[PDB]
RNA sequence: GCGGGGUGGAGCAGUCUGGUAGCUCGUCGGGCUCAUAACCCGAAGGUCGUAGGUUCAAAUCCUGCCCCCGCAAC
RNA sequence: UCAUGGAGGUAGAGCACUGUUUGGACUAGGGGCCCUUCUCGGGUUACCGAAUUCAGAUAAACUCCGAAUGCCAUGUACUUA
RNA sequence: CUGGGGCGGUCGCCUCCUAAAGAGUAACGGAGGCGCCCAAAGGUUCCCUCAGAAUGGAUGGAAAUCAUUCGCAGAGUGUAAAGGCACAAGGGAGCUUGACUGCGAGACUGACAAGUCGAGCAGGGACGAAAGUCGGGCUUAGUGAUCCGGUGGUUCCGCAUG
RNA sequence: AGUUCGGAUUGUAGGCUGCAACUCGCCUACAUGAAGCCGGAAUCGCUAGUAAUCGUGGAUCAGCAUGCCACGGUGAAUACG
RNA sequence: CUGGUAGUUAUGGCGAGAAGGUCACACCCGUUCCCAUCCCGAACACGGUAGUUAAGCUUCUCUGCGCCAAUGGUAGUUGGGGGCUUCCCCCUGCGAGAGUAGGUCGCUGCCGGG
């Protein structure tokens, strides 16, 4: 619990002495992380999920759920009910471990890593990026990846605004 | 995030329950309310709305601390007593929107054990 | 004028009883043409009246056509008996009731306006009068 | 978590082999190595290339300004 | 989609008629249904 | 082209408020629950409201946008 | 009519040595079957393989796919095998399963090839236990064509086929971009199809770039 | 309004039975010939009138429109 | 007939949905003059323009509303057959 | 049948409007559908809730999947439409076969034939702890007389008796 | 064996010539390693030191040849008619 | 007073703002057992009270949205009677919708702890 220890040790006091909260429970936390592939190629081949699911479970440490289409679309040649991509929800020890691994190891492995966009905020106080290419993570080899695809990483927060969210993520080590 | 209200979703379930259960003098409803510290419970008829009998893990009597589950059993036994006193023999169980798994099932089966019939 | 898309092609004739539901009070323009009696008014009549008003105003002013020909009518051809179905649609009409302001003008003086509305009314099967804000 | 469904996930020590930055965190990959870092526990060792401890965006980044391109080359070749 | 008699295994008596899609259900259906001769529930299979 | 209709099904009410009614009687034929079933009243497969005990019909409001019917001896 | 629709797998150069086989006497229970006199097989070759009953043919094909070093198939060859006794199917799976597992290719392409074999929509969920002697052959060949193969190898595909399917297979082997090594006791089929011949006679295997 | 049709440049299939582009003539190129034709050798040229649907996929099954040939009406 | 209680969605009215529609704001996008140019992206055009939104009209097969009458019944009322 | 007959169309069942606020109500009056399907698209028990928009986002775009917010339903309801449904009748999962046998006080409708609803009693079961629900599907179409033959079954008859 | 075949094409760096080598010379080094696994219908030279094959030289010319004209080295098959 | 539990057509709501509390309701802490998730101790479920009133929750304030809401008139209308009859007028009775004055942050009841 490297980063959880770190959190409760340093950042909560620091962050609350900055934003001047009326109590200790107004202080933001990360509720969860949500990883999602977003596969559309699975309309035409079943091997693609067979890759992506195993690959997320290796990247992440728990099985992903294959998400399905809420409605049918002909512009993508997409019938309702088809399996489209998979997702994982990381909470607790494993979201903390995922951020640890992320900033420590994998974010630097990107081609020209000069951080990531600070403007990428939903407006409500949460953050999203996307790993362009899953080989960036160490748990998976490059020699296993038939074809690269990315995945969205949502870092959800109890923060009420972009400022508090950014400071939380800056103290945790997101550039 | 706007987190949930557990009590509100619990009442949404409780309406699924109450669309098929209500209480009458011949056969009241035995409601179970559950909290994290304790359990409350009542026996009431809906035609009138007078809680005929009750019990809880907040009283001055019979207190004990067996991790709240055997306390639930005690509350069951105690409504059974206090209702067989007032003449009640038959009721319909109302799980309050909570599941019939743990503390609630324990309460229920303690009642069924003692002098109370479903 | 026509409606572009219609749900039901064929439609009952209807009534023109009662005063107009609304549109009796000239709102937008300064002057306007009020129907004193009820009648149908066709798209062709509206086009004629509009053009006459606009020519006399010589591309001046702002015109408003309040009415629209929503409803349709049929007519059976000649030499065709009664029955064997309802006829085919021929034309679009507005059932105008009494009190209704069919046309409004802003942007011109009294004389021009009154004379253009006069020129318009003669193209219409309704007895009219002219009325100000 | 269920039984049987998820893959083997265990606490593993990363080490940046650029500067020997040691760091514990959970993962699912041995890299065929084991150490007993943070005395009282065994941990596999998932060695790695550059980490946050050494990446230029987190550290100095002015490096690799080596040549202007064709110009010093011309002037170096012909004086 | 075809109509189907259902006979009892203990009796051989055709206690019921129902239907099935003959592609999605290509086999003799089996279902537990009451046999009034025996006055108990009994397994009936298609004929 | 056109010109076909179906036989009408005699929907609507069949007993009045204040009218004594014997059990099993039909009270309101309908599609869906244009009137919900109430006290001593059922709803059939085709949504018909029928009485279950001998009693006296009463039409009664539920919340604003809905109605029911009950039978009280 | 039937005709087979093949995806453009790989188009390696006509003339590339696909299999070099050096001269070697063979035996399976110790007893000699024949002596190979050495040879090579190039890409685009429609090689027939001829012999009597119990001649060594199926044995030789097993040696190929087991990669005897005396029979060096070059890399990038992508073998694909069809057996006399149809072991290449899984008798448990439905045929959409059996073919969508082994197809490297798109679902649309998988279904196009099945259509070219003239399997109806009703058939896809039938057991392999549930099929005609000809439909099983078509299953393995359709599976072989979905696999990305550049080198088909086919022990007696003429077994349970009708005239339409034999003509369509003739067309297939005769038009096939890659390379192919087939067995058939139909003189008609082998005359219609054979650009090259592998002949087993009097315990002597030989090779001929004839018909 | 009623029938046929609309598929490389022309005439015709293929549609009913969805995966399959075909026959004859022609065109382009190279040969033969002093040159053209004929003949011999190769190759190109069609998203099937069109806009939408259904289907894993449409010349093909469904719908609307636009064109041509006939027959009526006028 | 009087009283009382009820079902019911017509006339009318209304726009709270669905359609039809007028004017204004504003625009995805299409056409052009083009600057250019791997026409990539801009100057953009009132030449149009999906939609979105503000005000105002319309409706047998539209309704947030909604009568009179008529209908069902109850009563011991008051007449009458 | 028929605004003469004929051609063309129609002939039986369901849904709206006409149909005038109970019901019913015609026309060669205006619009559409049916002659099925489903072994789960049924029964129960438990669980939850949609469309669409605003942004944030890697392939990925007007629009696939994801996070947050708004959102009484602007979705879905096997299929036409009307009514109705979010305290489900809409969606998942488990267990199953009540898509049971005998019947049915009483009502609806109604020329007759027929069609419709039905609490409840008994038998023996399914689900659920239980209450209790379940005699097909949110409802309303999905169908056709007798006569004659066929199949299965039966403590029925069997032209003097067997 | 698409191979240590083949040697194109391309990148960088060199050398000569010439006032000058982008358009537009030749040559070198390194790397790249293309097409090509003996050629459709057709069609050409050759009867002896010839054909085939290997190098050499000369002219033109600062430089710029797979072209041209001469040189020798090796050295066949066949001609029924 | 507060925790449950009801009924009442939202005057009862939505939104905004303020005060308070491990007495309760909570949030929170953990997954060691039951049991759990197309993944996930978020939910459910279990075991606990270290921190907090931030939010849910209790109380209070409001008329921004919503909802209700007359009186008067107008429409339409039963019956009767007139005409000039796409329609209209008059007598009597009934009588809207819209809109407006105005109301609304709930109102009653039971049980248990304190
Ligand atoms: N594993 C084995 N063990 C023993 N004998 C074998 C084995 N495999 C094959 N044989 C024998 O080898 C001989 C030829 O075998 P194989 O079946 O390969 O012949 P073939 O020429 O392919 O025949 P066919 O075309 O009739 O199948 C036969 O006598 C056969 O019995
Ligand atoms: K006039
Ligand atoms: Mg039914
Ligand atoms: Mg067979
Ligand atoms: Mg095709
Ligand atoms: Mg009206
Ligand atoms: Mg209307
Ligand atoms: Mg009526
Ligand atoms: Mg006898
Ligand atoms: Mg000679």
């Amino acid at each position: 619990n490297r980063l959880k220890d770190q959190y409760l040790k340093e950042i909560v006091p620091a962050l609350m002495s900055k934003f001047n909260y009326d109590s200790v429970m107004e202080v933001p936390k990360i509720d969860k992380i949500v990883i999602n592939t977003g596969v559309g190629d699975a309309t035409a081949n079943a091997k693609v999920l067979d890759s992506a699911v195993e690959e997320l479970a290796l990247i992440t440490g728990q099985k992903p759920v294959i998400t399905k289409a809420k409605n049918s679309i002909a512009g993508f040649r997409l019938r309702e009910g088809m399996p489209i991509g998979a997702k994982v929800t990381l909470r607790g020890e494993r979201m903390y471990d995922f951020l640890d691994k992320l900033v420590t190891v994998s974010l630097p492995r990107v081609r020209d890593f000069r951080g990531v966009s600070k403007k990428a905020f939903d407006g409500r106080g949460n953050y999203t990026l996307g790993v362009r290419e899953q080989l960036i993570f160490p748990e998976i080899d490059y020699d296993q990846v038939s074809k690269v695809r990315g995945m969205d990483v949502v870092i959800v927060t109890t923060a009420k605004s972009d400022e508090e969210s950014h400071e939380l993520l800056t103290q945790l080590g997101m550039p | 995030i706007t987190k949930i209200d557990k009590n509100k979703v619990r009442k949404k379930r409780h309406a699924r329950v109450r669309s098929k259960i209500s209480g009458t003098e011949s056969r009241p409803r035995l409601n179970v309310f559950r909290s994290n510290k304790n359990i409350y419970a009542q026996i009431i008829d809906d035609v009138n709305g007078v809680t005929l009998a009750s019990a809880s893990n907040l009283d001055k009597d019979f207190g004990s601390a067996e991790s709240k589950v055997d306390a639930a059993s005690k509350v069951g036994e105690l409504v059974a007593k206090r209702a067989s006193e007032k003449g009640i023999t038959s009721v319909t169980f109302d799980r309050g929107g909570y599941l019939y798994h743990g503390r609630v099932k324990a309460l229920a089966e303690a009642a069924r054990e003692n002098g109370l019939e479903f | 004028l026509v409606p572009k898309r219609v749900k039901y092609r064929r439609e009952f004739r209807g009534n023109m009883r009662g005063r107009a539901k609304g549109g009796t009070e000239v709102a937008f323009g300064e002057y306007g043409l009020q129907a004193v009696e009820a009648s149908w008014i066709t798209n062709r009549q509206i086009e004629a009246a509009r053009i006459a008003m606009t020519r006399y105003m010589k591309r001046g002013g702002k015109v408003w056509i309040k009415i629209f020909p929503h409803k349709s009518y049929t007519s059976k051809p000649i030499g065709v008996r009664m029955g064997k179905g309802k006829g085919a649609p021929e034309g679009w009409v507005s059932p105008v009731k009494r009190g209704k302001i069919m046309f409004e003008i802003a942007g011109v003086p009294e004389d021009v306006a009154r004379e253009a509305l006069r020129l318009a009314a003669h193209k219409l099967p309704v007895k009219t009068k002219i009325v100000k804000r | 978590m269920k039984t049987g469904i998820h893959p083997e996930y265990r606490p593993v020590v990363f080490v940046d082999t650029s500067t020997d930055f040691k760091f514990l965190s959970g993962s699912t990959k041995s890299s065929s190595e084991t150490i007993k870092w943070e005395d009282g526990n065994e941990y596999p060792l998932l060695r790695v290339e550059i980490s946050s401890d050494s990446h230029p965006f987190y550290t100095g980044k002015q490096k690799h300004a080596t040549a202007d391109g064709r110009v010093d080359r011309f002037n170096k070749k012909y004086g | 989609r075809v109509n189907i008699t259902l006979e009892c295994t203990e009796c051989g008596d055709r206690n019921y008629i129902t239907t099935k899609n003959k592609r999605e259900n290509p086999e003799r259906i089996e279902l537990k249904k009451y046999c009034p001769r025996l006055r108990r529930v009994t397994l009936h299979r298609e004929t | 082209s056109n010109g076909r209709d179906s036989e009408s099904k005699r929907l609507g009410a069949k007993r009045a408020d204040g009218q004594f009614v014997t059990g099993g009687s039909i009270l309101y034929r309908q599609r869906g629950t244009k009137i919900y079933p109430g006290t001593n009243v059922g709803r059939g497969g085709d949504d018909t409201l029928f009485a279950k005990t001998d009693g006296v019909v009463r039409f009664e409001r539920m919340g604003r946008d809905k109605k029911k019917v009950s039978v009280y001896p | 009519p039937i005709k087979i629709i093949t995806p453009d797998n790989r188009v390696i150069k006509k003339g590339n040595t696909i299999l070099s086989a050096k001269e070697t006497a063979y035996e399976i229970a110790g007893r000699k079957l024949f002596e190979t006199k050495a040879f090579s097989i190039k890409a685009g070759d429609k090689v027939a393989l001829i012999g009597e009953n119990a001649s060594g043919k199926t044995t030789f094909l097993k040696e190929i796919i087991q990669e005897n070093p005396n029979l060096l198939c070059n890399p990038q060859a992508k073998i694909a095998y069809f057996d006399q006794e149809l072991n290449g199917l899984n008798q448990t799976k439905s045929l959409l399963e059996n073919i969508s597992e082994i197809s490297v290719q798109t679902k649309q392409v998988n279904r196009e090839v099945l259509g070219s074999m003239h399997f109806k929509e009703s058939d896809l969920h039938k057991e392999v236990r549930m099929l005609s002697g000809g439909e099983r052959v078509k299953l393995l060949l359709s599976m072989l064509l979905l696999s990305d193969a550049n080198f088909l190898i086919l022990d007696q595909p003429t077994n349970y086929l009708d005239i339409y399917a034999m003509e369509a297979l003739e067309t297939l082997i005769k038009q096939f971009a890659g390379t192919v090594l087939f067995v058939s006791h139909d003189r008609t089929f082998v005359n219609h199809v054979a650009e090259q011949l592998l002949v087993i006679e009097n315990n002597e295997m030989n090779f001929h770039r004839m018909t």
